[PDB]
């Protein structure tokens, strides 16, 4: 399954923000962001 | 024993924490190693103080 | 047993590699990951290719 950003059809921000995910995808931010938020302030540790 | 930053950032059994304002506190802020944001996440989020 | 890419990264005597042209050279390529920037500095500098 997948988590997507949602928007109105035919709303003229879809594409962008389709482009947006996908340039922050490739950049790595996603991960970072999943790491930063997860493990990064994770109680846990290693 | 705790040999680097790594080996503190790795566990949870020892707490660690700085100077309330000073250049080290300012410069785990600003840092964008993984391993000094991981502390700075920390220390931060740490509770108490 | 190698069990992640940092395992990869930290030791020597198992090399690794990708494909000459493709997706996975241009990941390792671009990456910003400490461990990532370790991977695709070794790749590039390792002899025979």
């Amino acid at each position: 399954k997948g988590y997507g950003v949602a928007t109105p059809k035919g709303s003229a921000l879809g594409t962008p923000v389709n482009l947006a995910v996908l340039k922050l995808s490739e950049q790595g931010i996603l991960d970072k962001l999943k790491n930063k938020w997860w493990y990064d302030k994770g109680e846990c540790g290693a | 024993p705790i040999e680097s930053a790594e080996d503190l950032a790795k566990q949870t059994e020892i707490a660690y924490g700085t100077l309330d304002s000073g250049s080290t506190k300012e410069f785990f802020r600003r840092s964008k190693i993984a391993v000094y944001e991981k502390m700075w996440s920390y220390m931060k989020s740490a509770e108490p103080s």
